[PDB]
């Protein structure tokens, strides 16, 4: 038989916010990786940082995220993290 | 209970338990990124397998491997393409061994000021181990490298969840790849590689940052041009200058791939606010570089106003952690301890931290405040 490896359960979650970008991030930002990538970034980095993060995911890594959602997500992130 | 806080902003992390591993600092889960608690480095020169740090880029890591079916393919600009079993590597080729540090490009990124994006690591994305395996030189010589070869690429069993995301593939120069020190490691600290450390085979690139050390390595391609894959072309780039640095907030004008380690050192037996008894205080730690040899470690108890020479421990090899010990007279009160290493080509550590956009290569003189009583 082959050897196998068992990972612990994933538990990482996004910080809830009333901004619509919270749900858009939940729906778009956990498809490739866990959201602890986001939760552990340096704090209060602001708009330009998070705008750049989102654009990199889309342009470089080919995250299928449309323009309206990309803005909602970056705005939610900049305000929340 | 089950969390720690690293000494930088937003530093809280879960302590997480993985098969074969002691509790480690959880950075990301999918894919796993696991940092080693600092205290581990005071436990001995060789980092135990169950403590060794873990770094991966893509979520499709292999979770079932049949070692008997596993094959290492050698292809491209070679006379005879090879398909090698683990049994072939162990039996048909001479074994070599090296004690070598693996350190991530971004080890200590969390301490970079101003803060930069990416893996927010403290100093625990490094470890030292005794690697055993086959010199890549021997396998390439068997295939027969052709004149005109320029680079060798390395790819493993992991892949992207979405096929448009670029595959993790790295390259080395042909002269580096065939140098005899670059190794196809099947063994780590006398055992098969832990799973998250690249079971059943990984590249070991002594003295080079961890990005090159391709895990779950199954595909080696000799090419007659420079590799232009994303993870060479765009990621893992440093400023093309002596300091591998820029003015904080500024992009470099030219870059090159990350390459050899710079000189690092740490005091391992004390941390911030530690109590020590006024008088002769025993200190110890580690130092390392890109393989030129640590020539000396100086130690200071007055924030670098004055230095005492540490005694270097007997060595395990030029690529290993080098242990050191010093005994310093400390008067009662607060003291800022520092250590600073230099290597045999005169590389050393800056007193003041530098910066680059990626937060790679940090090697500032480490300062630790203690209370002598
Ligand atoms: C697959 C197409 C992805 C989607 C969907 C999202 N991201 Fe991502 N992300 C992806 C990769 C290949 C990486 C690098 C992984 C590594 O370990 O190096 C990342 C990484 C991040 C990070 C860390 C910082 C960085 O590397 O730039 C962050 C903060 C991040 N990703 C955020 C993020 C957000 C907000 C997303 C929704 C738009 C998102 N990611 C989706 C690939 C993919
Ligand atoms: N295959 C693979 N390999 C690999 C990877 C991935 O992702 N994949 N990563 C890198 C990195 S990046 Mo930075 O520079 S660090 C690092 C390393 C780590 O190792 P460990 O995990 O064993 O510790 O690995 C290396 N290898």
């Amino acid at each position: 038989a082959p050897l196998t490896y068992e990972l612990p359960d994933e538990t990482a979650q996004l910080k809830p916010a009333p901004q619509p970008g919270f749900e858009a991030a939940q729906n778009n930002c956990a498809a490739c990786h866990s959201v602890d990538y986001i939760n552990t970034q340096p704090p209060g980095k602001g708009q330009a940082f998070w705008d750049a993060e989102v654009q990199k995911m889309i342009k470089v890594y080919h995250a299928p995220v449309d323009e309206a959602d990309a803005k909602a997500i970056a705005d939610y992130l900049a305000k929340t993290y | 209970a089950d969390t720690v806080t690293l000494p930088f902003a937003n530093g809280e992390r879960p302590l997480v338990m993985y098969p074969g591993k002691r509790p480690l600092i959880g950075l990301t889960a999918r894919p796993p990124q696991l940092e080693t608690p600092f205290s581990v480095f005071d436990e001995g020169l060789i980092t135990p397998n169950d403590a060794f740090f873990v770094r991966y880029h893509l979520a499709g890591i292999p979770l079932e491997i049949d070692p008997d079916a596993f094959r290492l393919e050698i292809k491209g600009k070679v006379g005879t393409p090879l398909s090698l079993s683990l049994q072939d590597l162990k039996n048909d080729f001479p074994a070599s061994e090296v004690v070598a540090v693996n350190q991530c490009s971004g080890n200590s990124r969390g301490f970079v000021e101003p803060r930069v994006g990416g893996g927010q690591l403290a100093n625990g994305a490094m470890g030292n181990a005794r690697w055993r395996g086959v010199p890549l030189k021997a396998v390439l010589e068997k295939a027969g490298v052709q004149a005109g070869a320029k680079q060798v690429t390395f790819g493993g069993l992991d892949g992207p969840v979405i096929p448009e995301t670029p595959d993790f593939v790295k390259a080395l120069s042909i002269d580096h790849a065939t140098d005899g020190e670059v190794m196809l490691a099947y063994s780590m600290n006398g055992a098969d590689l832990p799973w998250l450390n690249g079971y059943p085979l990984r590249l070991v690139v002594p003295g080079y940052y961890g990005t090159y050390w391709v895990k779950h390595l199954n595909e080696i391609t000799v090419i007659d041009k420079e590799f232009d894959g994303f993870w060479m072309k765009t990621a893992y780039r440093i400023p093309d200058n002596a300091c591998a640095c820029t003015e904080p907030g500024k992009a470099p004008t030219a870059t090159i791939p990350i390459n050899r380690f710079d000189v690092r050192s740490f005091i391992t037996n004390v941390e911030n606010g530690a109590s020590v008894k006024a008088g002769e205080v025993p200190l110890r730690g580690i130092a390392f570089d890109g393989g030129y040899g640590i020539t000396q470690v100086s130690v200071s108890a007055d924030a670098g106003k004055s230095w005492t020479n540490a005694t270097l421990d007997p060595g395990l090899g030029k690529y290993s952690f080098r242990g050191w010990k010093a005994v310093l007279p400390l008067t009662k009160g607060d003291h800022v301890l520092m250590c600073r290493a230099t290597n045999a080509r005169g590389e050393t550590q800056p007193m003041q931290a530098t910066w680059n956009p990626a937060g790679y290569m940090r090697n500032v003189v480490e300062a630790t405040r203690v209370i002598a009583a």
